[PDB]
């Protein structure tokens, strides 16, 4: 079951770098109700993807 | 396949939805002065006594002063790193602590805060950790019966749902194993488990834990831990945390058993916190109040009556009474049970029972001792089988172990002190038991019917373990029938000591032991 | 520290100023010795073990801006009771009780900006609303608050800034 | 019209104009949020400062809350409506029926009762116990104490007098709970309902949960009550369920109200404390009181100061040993503490007296022999020594007696021994006329001749 | 650092004129109230032992005669007692 | 074993829960710092000065 | 740059104050020119206004008022690793034997929290010491604390010595060893003792001595301590000894005294339980590596129940009580197995065997401790011959417990011998169970496992 699991962690890990972008988005645009573009931000989300 | 990304991801997705940005005002102050885990408070003009300051980081002090110009307070975790002159924001909240029945499992810091891995709680909200019990037309007496594994202490020392019974001895005597075999006996019965960890340890609270999930227990108990290392303000207030953990269960109509393994080591951190604020100490340099520390906490460990359960509940509940029961364990240093704690905890609760370190030692194990050992609520708990059987065993022991006082050097009257020293001397080693394992009340009866009966007068002294091994297991393939029904009932009548009899003249005749 | 021991006098004090009409004229004499009392020198003549009624006359010495009756009776008081160092703590709740009297209120307002002024008019109409005193403001800039604002009243604040709405936000998860 | 300035732990100070401020023991009130606390004011500083007691949970309470001035002391319901009722410290009602129907209300600090006034009385009191009313006799109208460590028995003991001397009393009854379990308390008020006493005693509980102001004058709130119904030409009995605690709550407190510590960490005013409340609880020419009162003994050490300012208030002093108790001999009474100001051979004859006497001689011979026993064992006593050793042997085991509140504990049933009955049997002893029976013969009997017919099954 | 019966309106008798006339030595007023003890401002003449005479018909003895305070024990119940008597 | 395995379960789904927890406001932060403007900022203060 | 100001002096406590948004932190360090050389303190409390009370690391002679005091954002830090083995250190980590630097490229704080909760390791290893009575009588958890209760004349130090060799030799563990306010003659020369028997080069030694400062003696403990974190992090598993934990104690109450705390129990600190489980909860066994540790600990009066010697029983595992006795008749080491007790010795952790053996040999030897009490007063031929049997067994167990060290040869002569657990709880079945009763009791002494005994028999 451990390795099991070692393997299941970068399965989930390797999908959930998709989440984090989307995440890091909805969460300014509630801290900052003045919407917010992707455009000006595609490269930090691409170090919010990389470093996970 | 439970490490469904979508499911995590969708979880914070609705925090980030549930989360509401508008401002809200609060009230502030500045920490002037950090001393042994004290924190001196300036500002703060709308604090009040008893609650949570928040500090930066995650955490909080606990408002013990208000003084006219400053405020007193205890951090509850790691003081080192705080400076005079950081902001601390006042929380309008009395000191709390999550409750609810999805905490069973978990292993949780004195602040609710689970240590182990396994993420955030499922709680039913907060509830204070400072309450007053209920008062004297809301209780009920004490009548169901607690059973431990242990033919000792459920024949002599009878524990009932509601009592309060505290375990001294020595270092090194049981008292943890007495505990948690209680907790693990609990397993199938219906009551719900506490086990309150103060000063210990923790490779001792880790192994503890290994073996109530070894058994199974451990998703029917909570436990709370502050060990050794923790802050003087988390082992002071930790009992308090498992008690309002436990009354949740008992004003909601459910039943529930909480253990505080150390309550010597909480009032020696309250020492530790009284002298670092210089106030005068008492005798052995306890505090004026020490007694109200313990008193104020085990005082909640009750039994209450349905229109106290209906009335607090909302009328959800009809008909059932809730309790709490207690196990304090204390310590005392070279068998001395007349020291200024070991007493006030002895009048406060319920009963004790006594281990001592020279039955313990010569092997007699579990080692209580009778004639100091008591249950004060009495037979009031048994049932009705165990009531019959018992009889005054304890006290017959009591005499027994000092007349092997004066008969160690010459006896006369010297056949029936013999036989009576002989019959009380089986019964010794017949009550001595192995840990982790416990025994119904069907085999605890049966057991005590060959003793009382005289159906073990024959073997000997070497002979008598084996000779119970073979008897419940003789019993386990025959008479399953009768088992399920004395397990299932109080279980006495003339009928059934008619069956025992049968069981017992068969085996003694054609079994092999 | 002095915050309690100074309480008496400062309100001693102000009692007195009022009966008299006189509240401004006592404020600039109580921080006119307040300030002689952080002289070097005489801050070293404050420590030593003087006679009362000596250590009380040297400092009058210093002072010509004292209305010789009131104030340097209470200087005399003071001295008596070996207190002189509490002045500068004096005048802070002297200042105190008068902003009270008086219902008066000063208000820090702190942004990662300056604000466009008629914020700022929109913030004391409502702060005077808030609190029934009349409200200055003092603007603050800090740009580590990156948007929104602070505003704290005495022991009361308001977390409008992103900055709080963030770290509020991470512990929540 | 005050405010609060500062909260340490029960003690609350509280601001007020100076023109305005209370008097020492009046009563003040807070709105502790959606609750009503009583302050008890204790003393006058400077300034229109004033330093209360809360009778009531602390936490919650702010600095700058606005407190209001009652302008008397608190005040219990009294009289007849109080009886077969639970009450608060406040004199309200705990039991869930309704208000208390009381006509009066009495404010609990009261002065003592002239020495003009008091009265003497020798009228002896019997109780079924063997070892109180020989050692330690006691009269209609005067103070019993029973001393004991954690655990020894002083609760049961109080129990059976109050079975042995309250249901054969036909005047009224006040229990007075402070400090002790509020299990017991339940399941004393049961006991009575069920036994229809109930309406002769009123209760007052201010047991171990409760904060230290309500511990401080639940004993006061009772004496009231007793003083109401002695004053009305009644005679009352009282119980108090541990005094120790009145003292204790004392203690706690009395540091925050800014007091140098005394001997053992005690307050300084110990003894005065101690004595403004026991010197009111006394039988008066107009009406009397008989009171038993428990003292718990801290650490089994009689000597600590409030055992020992204890004693000397009582008339007979009853003292409860643990190495007695652990000997399974109950009740523990020690009878070589024991004592009584009535065992005199004016009050209870020359016969009671001298066998009383008789007996403290043998067992303090026997004390005196336990050392030599203990080194060169009992072989080597003279051949009368050992006769000495035997009979308070014997003598030990015959103070012990079943209670009827033990038949829970043992299931032996109770017994109850006449006075007339147990001198005989302890004449019968000493003079060496039961040499013959074994030691085991004599416990846990009633009277001799069960003793002698429990000595033919051994 | 804590007060020694240094308040309001006794610092702004002192404001108003420091040196007060010596209107009487030969009395006083109480300040405290506790435990028996009371602590009196004033009584310029007092002498250690002496007999203090208080409303009603009741006396205390001057035992500690301090810088501005007069210490005395009350020779019967004290709890009538007030400030500012 | 068979609960030590689900034990195991638990805590790995919890750390990987962790990271993407912190990761979500570390971006966030960086896009509000990246895309918050005077145009907005006023909008905020006149949000809650609408409402101190 | 620096910006503190001293303001009090007493004794060894000193007061600076530091601009009011400066102030700091707690444990901190700080340092001042003390005339011609550097003094450091630590920050023990935070007053208000700027000031912060310290304890001088040092002697506090020539301190005025008003010297610059430059804050050191950090607590006091040690070099730590493979760096540290064979060289001397004070509390400060500075090379206090004349051999010059430290190489070190790594420091660590000394200041620590416990390993948490799910750092723990989720097991119970024993530590096979390779000493027959400690295996067999008194085992060790791996990562578990050990009393050591012997006197003086009796060889704790060659003990230590063993300890030392064998798992440095044996296993792959360093060992550390802090001397915590003990005498520095006895420093100087286990310093040489070990330097020649070659052992030097796998310990890594720090010394706090009587003659230091309190502060000194007081946090040598954590700088050893945090030495051996330094090794348990690399995956080893290490041996930590502690001189005297009672010093330990000792330097807390005098330290408690001067920053002016009520005193608690019998005069020690408030603090003293909070004091001794900051520092023996950071010993333990984790997933990565473990420290095992012995401690010498002496009780004052005689007294067990005295706050310190009660407050350390709860933390210690096994203990081992050395014997003057069992040294006159000539055995070594002088172990005494009838008060030496382990909390290891249970069917449950150790296993049914060994547990029964352990009982067996301490019955027989308790009982052969008043046969030999009648023999004395009546002669030998008094004794039935079903106890001139037990005699003669008890003697020969007596014997086998003997053992010669590596460390020993200088004096026996005869190798050193490590004996595993398996030949103990052989070697002891055997002569309990009668077998080898044909051999003299010669045959066992000082002669390593059994099989080795049946040898010199042959040779005798
Ligand atoms: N019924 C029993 N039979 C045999 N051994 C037992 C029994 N109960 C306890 N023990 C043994 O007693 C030892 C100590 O027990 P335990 O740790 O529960 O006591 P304790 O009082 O909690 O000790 P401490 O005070 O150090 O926590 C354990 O090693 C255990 O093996
Ligand atoms: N007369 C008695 N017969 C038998 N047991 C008794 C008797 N009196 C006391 N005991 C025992 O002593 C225990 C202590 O109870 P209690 O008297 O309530 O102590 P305390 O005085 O502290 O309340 C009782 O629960 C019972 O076990
Ligand atoms: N294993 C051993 N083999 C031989 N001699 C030993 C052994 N252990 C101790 N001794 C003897 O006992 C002495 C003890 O001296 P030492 O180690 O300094 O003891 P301590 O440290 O208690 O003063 C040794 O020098 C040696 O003479
Ligand atoms: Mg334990
Ligand atoms: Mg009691």
């Amino acid at each position: 079951a451990q390795a099991e699991i070692e393997a299941e962690r970068k399965r989930a890990r390797e999908e959930l770098r998709k989440q984090v972008a989307i995440l890091a988005v909805a969460g300014a645009e509630k801290i900052i109700e003045r919407s917010v573009d992707e455009a000006a931000n595609s490269d930090i989300v691409d170090k919010l993807v990389a470093e996970l | 396949m439970q490490l469904n990304s979508t499911e995590i991801s969708e979880l914070i997705k609705q925090r980030i939805a549930q989360f509401n940005v508008v401002s809200e005002a609060h009230n502030e102050g500045t920490i002037v002065s950090v001393s042994d885990g004290v924190i001196r408070i300036h500002g703060l003009a709308d604090c009040m006594q008893g609650e949570m300051i928040s500090l930066p980081g995650n955490r909080y002090a606990i408002a013990l002063n208000l003084e006219r110009d400053s405020v007193g307070a205890v951090v509850m975790g790691p003081y080192a790193d705080l400076a005079e002159g950081m902001k601390v924001k006042c929380t309008g909240r009395i000191l709390e602590v999550p409750v609810g029945r999805g905490l069973l499992g978990r292993v949780v810091n004195t602040l609710g805060a689970p240590i182990d891995g396994k993420g955030p709680l499922d709680h039913d909200g907060f509830s204070a950790v400072e309450a007053i019990a209920p008062g004297v037309i809301e209780r009920q007496s004490v009548d169901q019966p607690v059973q431990t594994g242990y033919k000792a202490v459920d024949s002599m020392i009878p524990i009932g749902r509601g009592q309060r019974e505290l375990i001294i001895g020595d270092r090194q005597t049981g008292k943890t194993a007495l505990a948690i075999d209680a907790i693990i006996n609990q397993r199938d019965s219906g009551i719900k488990c506490i086990y309150v960890a103060i000063g210990q340890k923790a490779s001792t609270i880790s192994n503890v834990v290994r073996k109530l999930e070894e058994h199974g227990a451990l998703a029917n108990t909570i436990v709370v831990v502050a060990t050794a290392s923790e802050s003087a303000a988390l082992q002071y207030l930790a009992p308090y945390a498992g008690c309002a953990m436990g009354e949740y269960f008992r004003d909601r109509g459910e039943d529930a058993l909480i253990i505080y393994d150390d309550l010597s080591k909480q009032a020696v951190a309250y020492r530790q916190i009284s002298l670092l604020l210089r106030r005068p100490p008492g005798r052995e340099a306890f505090p004026g109040d020490v007694f109200y520390l313990h008193s104020r906490l085990l005082e909640r460990a009750a039994r209450v009556n349905a229109e106290y359960v209906e009335a607090f509940t909302k009328g959800e509940v009809k008909g059932k009474t809730g309790s709490l029961t207690a196990l304090p364990i204390i310590e005392t240093q070279a068998g001395d049970v007349s020291a200024f704690v070991p007493t006030n905890v002895i009048s406060i609760t319920d009963g004790q029972i006594f281990l001592e370190t020279n039955l313990f030692n010569a092997g007699i194990r579990p080692a209580v001792n009778p004639g100091i050992s008591v249950s004060r609520v009495g037979g009031a708990a048994q049932t009705k089988i165990m009531k019959k059987l018992s009889g005054g065993i304890r006290t017959a022991l009591a005499q027994y172990r000092e007349l092997a006082a004066f008969s160690q050097f010459a006896s006369d009257l010297d056949d029936a002190t013999r036989k009576q020293l002989d019959h009380g001397q089986k019964v010794t080693e017949l009550l001595k038991q192995k840990q982790y394992a416990p025994m119904s009340v069907a085999q605890q009866s049966l057991v005590l019917f060959a003793a009382e009966r005289g159906y073990l007068a024959d073997v000997e002294l070497s002979k008598i373990g084996s000779f119970e091994a073979a008897l419940l297991a003789y019993v386990d393939r025959d008479h399953a029938p009768l088992m399920q029904e004395i397990n299932q009932t109080g279980g006495y009548n003339d009928e059934i000591e008619g069956k025992l009899k049968g069981i017992l003249d068969s085996f003694k005749a054609t079994q092999s032991w | 520290e002095f915050i309690t021991v100074a309480r008496p006098y400062a309100k001693a004090a102000f009692d007195f100023a009022v009966e008299h009409q006189s509240v401004e004229r006592w404020q600039d004499m109580l921080a006119f010795a307040a300030e002689v009392t952080k002289n070097e020198q005489m801050a070293e003549l404050l420590s030593g073990a003087l006679a009362p009624e000596t250590l009380a006359e040297s400092f009058i010495a210093v002072a010509g801006e004292q209305l010789d009756e009131n104030g340097q009776n209470l200087i005399r008081v003071m001295a008596e009771n070996g207190r002189l160092n509490a002045l500068p703590d004096v005048l802070e709740q002297f200042i105190h009780l008068r902003a009270v009297s008086e219902a008066t209120a000063e208000v820090d307002v702190i942004s990662a900006a300056a604000l466009s002024e008629q914020q700022l008019a929109k913030i004391s109409a409502a702060m005077e609303k808030r609190l029934s005193r009349k409200v200055k403001l003092n603007a603050k800039i800090d740009k580590s608050v990156m948007a929104g604002v602070i505003i704290r009243a005495g022991d009361m604040v308001i977390d409008g800034s992103v900055r709080g709405r963030l770290e509020r936000l991470a512990d929540v998860l | 019209t005050g405010k609060i300035v500062q909260v340490i732990g029960a003690v609350v100070d509280v601001e007020f104009p100076q023109d305005a401020v209370p008097r020492v023991y009046d009563a003040l009130e807070v709105q502790n949020g959606n609750e009503r606390l009583v302050l008890e004011v204790q003393q006058q500083l400077g300034g229109g400062i004033v330093r209360t007691i809360a009778m009531g949970s602390s936490d919650g309470l702010r600095r700058g809350l606005d407190v209001k001035d009652l302008e008397h002391p608190i005040e219990v319901p009294v009289g007849k409506a109080t009886l077969g009722r639970i009450m608060n410290v406040l004199g309200e009602p705990v039991d869930m029926k309704g208000e208390i129907g009381e006509e009066e209300r009495w404010a609990i600090h009261r002065a003592a009762p002239s020495y003009e006034e008091l009265s003497n009385s020798q009228e002896l009191l019997e109780t079924g116990i063997k070892v109180i009313d020989l050692m330690a006799p006691f009269a209609k109208g005067g103070k019993v104490g029973l001393f004991g460590g954690a655990g020894v028995g002083k609760t049961v003991n109080m129990m059976e007098l109050i079975r042995n001397i309250a249901i054969e009393h036909s005047g009224y009854s006040v229990f007075a709970g402070v400090g002790e379990r509020t299990r017991e308390g339940n399941d004393f008020y049961h006991e009575m309902t069920d036994s229809n006493v109930i309406d002769k005693v009123s209760l007052v509980y201010g047991q171990m949960n409760e904060p230290p102001g309500n511990r401080l004058r639940v004993a006061l709130t009772g004496l009231t009550m007793a003083e109401k119904f002695r004053d009305e030409g009644r005679d009352v009995l009282l119980f108090v369920d541990n005094i120790y605690r009145y003292t204790l709550a004392g203690t706690e407190v009395s540091a925050l109200l800014g007091r140098m510590p005394s001997a053992v960490g005690y307050q300084p005013t110990l003894a005065e404390e101690m004595g403004v409340l026991q010197e009111r609880i006394t039988s008066t020419k107009t009406g009397s009181i008989t009171s038993v009162q428990a003292v718990y003994v801290p650490a089994d050490d009689l000597t600590d100061p409030s055992p020992a300012t204890t004693f000397a208030h009582l008339d007979a002093t009853v003292v409860l040993s643990r190495q007695i108790a652990s000997l399974g001999i109950y009740p523990a009474v020690d009878p070589l503490d024991s004592t009584s100001r009535q065992l005199d051979p004016l009050v209870v004859g020359q016969e009671h007296y001298d066998t009383a006497r008789g007996v403290q001689s043998i067992l303090q011979r026997y004390q005196e022999l336990k050392d030599i026993i203990a080194i060169l064992g009992m072989d080597e006593l003279s051949e009368e020594d050992k006769l000495v050793v035997a009979r308070a042997r014997k003598i030990q085991r015959f103070l012990s007696q079943p209670f009827f509140v033990a038949e829970v504990f043992t299931g032996s049933p109770g017994k109850y021994v006449s006075l007339k009955d147990t001198i005989r049997g302890f004449k019968g002893i000493m003079e060496g006329e039961y040499d013959h029976l074994p030691e085991q013969a004599f416990y846990m009997v009633g009277s001799i001749e069960e003793a002698v017919e429990k000595a033919k099954k051994l």
